[PDB]
């Protein structure tokens, strides 16, 4: 019966100072709200940063500090780093329960771009023994995390049969994704040239197999 | 530096550290000896009478005296401070009105007290002249090296501080200044004394039904009427008065 | 130091019950109670309640009083979430969390539940070896395709988990009523096919375990 509000997204560059805020719909935030700040890195990875407004969890870099600014709780990153790019959630206590904010997606300049590593595999034979054939195109270590995957059977853009996952964040903070093109044992044996084309930060990478 | 309840603290009854008790317009020399509940003088530790320590929070603030103002019907003139106590040359005034300037805020304190200054003599002036005869007036000293009397100054009682009683995300959460003694329970049944570090509260939830207390008797106080008793004991702390009334010839 | 490791992700058809464990490490269980938080797919983070790991009394958020029940295997430093009469809109991830320092200091890994009607289909595990010709670089990428299973989850390791560096496991995705997952691994060209590289797959719901060694196409 209280609504915590946070900035939606904030973009900064390595070395800058950035402030995230946490607003309560009922009134000014005070020390009896024990503002907590939590960080979510990709992979459902949670860590606590600050608690009780300004107590930094142990092993959280000092570039992170909490405080009350005006009528709201604030988190300041002093010397933001590339590693700080994540979702920050604030939590406020209200005498009997906790209310979490919507979280702020923070983007920090860094991590020089990285091209994808693409590999296309042929349907294995144990699978061709099922009267099925699935060409797997794996794409890993790319950043920025956005790609376009296009399949081309025998020179012709396939347009049905393919499925491409959504970019998932790896540990190093780069992304990955795979695309599947399912044919029939038979569709397989028919056509002759398969190719998985991946477009990333303007360059294209085509990986073709030959049956 | 004690903090008490000023009666007409700018708006109305605040709790100023410079809460004025024991106004003494009883001498002749245009002078009043006053006690603030604030202990200006040296700092917290060791230096320079002309600095300024009042209470902000549970905490002191031992900094410069920059812009003191005692005043009455007119602005007074400071004479000297020592301890809780200031001497200042004032004119007559129906009231007494005191205040410094921390710098962000005026933060004054004011009080009623019937003041007059008859000079000693068959002349009923309103003010001391530059000339005339000298004769035995009653008056307070400039100085501090003074023992002619001493007032009892034993401990403080507790004080409220609801900045302590935060929330442990569902429960009301007390903390401690520095390991000080926080005397705690709530209307519900939970921990009943409180002599602790930072506790939580299993039972109650609301901040407004709990005992935010500070038994912090590492430094005694003046025994103001606007003090709550330290219920335990009459601790020691017999402490002098600087500004003795002396037989100056005004 | 402090590790809260949670159970793996379940699939359950509407109406069922689930018991999600949270095994605590590094602290004395008893002086720090447990927060249960629901991060729903879109919606963001929500406090589900707190359990006094000392007395055992739970607090539920009002949204959670009813089908939700917190309990603890005190003795083993485990806290557990049980959601009975599962509703389809309970698919989400649930985190256990330690309440300390006037907030929450450590969060678990999460246990994701996918409430969904469906039978039980064992996966087909297929080796992904490089193209029949050449493939000459300083390194080499092999793969493993885990196709057509239900429900979640499956676990996948490489060489019983001794080969974890250079691995990309790709989140399972639903296609035609079945889940499909895949993984790649990259090693130096001297390692493979000199040394054996094996994909290990388990599908608990069907009691299926498959070990598939990646063999050269010729």
């Amino acid at each position: 019966q209280a609504v915590v509000t946070q900035e939606s997204a904030l973009t900064t560059s390595p070395g800058e100072t950035v402030t995230l805020t946490c607003r309560s719909n009922i009134g000014a935030v005070t020390s009896s709200n024990c503002a907590n700040w939590v960080q979510e890195k990709p992979d459902h990875f949670f860590t606590g940063l600050i608690g009780d407004t300004n107590n930094r969890r142990s092993g959280v870099p000092a570039r992170f500090s909490g405080s009350l600014i005006g009528d709201k709780a604030a988190l300041t990153i002093t010397g933001a780093q590339t590693e700080d790019e994540a979702i920050y959630f604030c939590a406020l206590w209200y005498n009997n329960l906790w209310v979490f904010g919507g979280g702020t997606k923070l983007t920090v300049l860094g991590q020089p771009k990285s091209s994808p590593s693409v590999t296309l595999f042929p349907p294995s034979s144990e699978e061709l023994e099922t009267n099925k054939a699935t060409l797997v195109c794996t794409i890993t270590d790319f950043y920025p995390g956005v790609v376009t995957v296009d399949w081309k059977v025998d020179g012709t853009p396939v347009t049905q049969g393919m499925e491409t996952t959504q970019p998932s964040k790896q540990s190093n903070n780069k992304y990955m994704a795979s695309s599947y093109l399912t044919l029939t044992a038979r569709a397989w044996e028919r056509h002759s040239s398969y190719s998985c084309q991946v477009t990333h930060e303007g360059h294209t990478v085509e990986k073709s197999l030959s049956r | 530096p004690y903090i008490a309840d000023c009666p007409n603290c700018g708006h109305s009854r605040c709790d100023s550290p410079i809460a004025i008790e024991e106004v003494r317009g009883d001498a002749h020399a245009g002078v009043i000896r006053i006690q603030t509940s604030a202990m200006f003088g040296l700092k917290t530790d060791g230096v320079d009478l002309a600095y300024m320590s009042f209470m902000n929070g549970k905490t002191q603030k031992s900094i410069k005296i920059d812009n003191l103002h005692v005043r009455t019907s007119a602005p007074c003139s400071l004479v000297s401070h020592h301890g809780y106590y200031i001497l200042a040359q004032c004119p007559p005034g129906d009231t007494v009105t005191v205040g410094f300037h921390d710098g962000p805020n005026r933060h004054t304190c004011t009080v009623a007290h019937k003041v007059e200054f008859r000079p000693v003599g068959r002349e009923k002036y309103r003010h001391p002249p530059e000339h005339g005869v000298e004769l035995p007036c009653n008056r307070y000293t400039h100085k501090r090296a003074d023992q002619g009397h001493y007032v009892e100054m034993h401990q403080p009682g507790l004080v409220a501080d609801h900045s302590l009683l935060s929330i442990h995300s569902a429960k009301v959460k007390i903390t401690v200044p520095s390991g000080a003694q926080v005397k705690y329970y709530c209307k519900c049944p939970d921990v009943r004394e409180g002599i602790t570090s930072s506790d939580h509260t299993t039972t109650c939830t609301d901040v407004k039904q709990c005992r935010a207390y500070l038994i912090d008797n590492k430094k005694w106080v003046y025994n103001s009427g606007r003090l709550p008793r330290g219920e335990g004991d009459t601790f020691k702390g017999k402490l002098h008065v600087p500004f003795v009334p002396v037989k100056a010839k005004c | 130091q402090i590790q809260l490791v949670q159970s793996g992700r379940e699939v359950k058809n509407p109406g069922e019950t689930v018991k999600i464990s949270c095994k605590a490490s590094g602290y004395t269980f008893t002086e720090y109670p447990m927060l249960w938080v629901k991060q729903a797919p879109g919606k963001g983070f929500r406090w589900m309640g707190l359990i006094y790991t000392n007395t055992g009394e739970p607090t539920y958020a009002e949204e959670f009083k009813g089908r939700f029940v917190f309990s603890l295997e005190i003795s083993a430093s485990t806290a557990y979430l049980q959601i009975n009469n599962l509703t389809n809109e309970d698919t989400a991830t649930y985190f256990c969390v330690r309440d300390y320092f006037i907030s929450l200091d450590y969060w678990g890994q999460g246990t994701t539940l996918t409430v969904s009607s469906a039978k039980t289909t064992a996966p087909s595990v297929y080796p992904l070896a490089p193209v029949c010709g050449g493939t000459t670089g300083s390194s080499v990428t092999l793969g493993c395709l885990v196709k057509g299973y239900f429900p979640e989850p499956v676990t996948l390791t490489w060489n019983s988990g001794s080969l974890s560096s250079g691995v990309h496991t790709f989140p399972a995705l639903l296609q035609s009523g079945l889940y499909t997952l895949s993984s790649s691994v990259t090693v130096t060209s001297n390692t493979w096919p000199s040394q054996t590289i094996t994909c290990n797959v388990a599908h608990p719901a069907s009691s299926t375990k498959v070990d598939k060694k990646i063999e050269s196409r010729r």
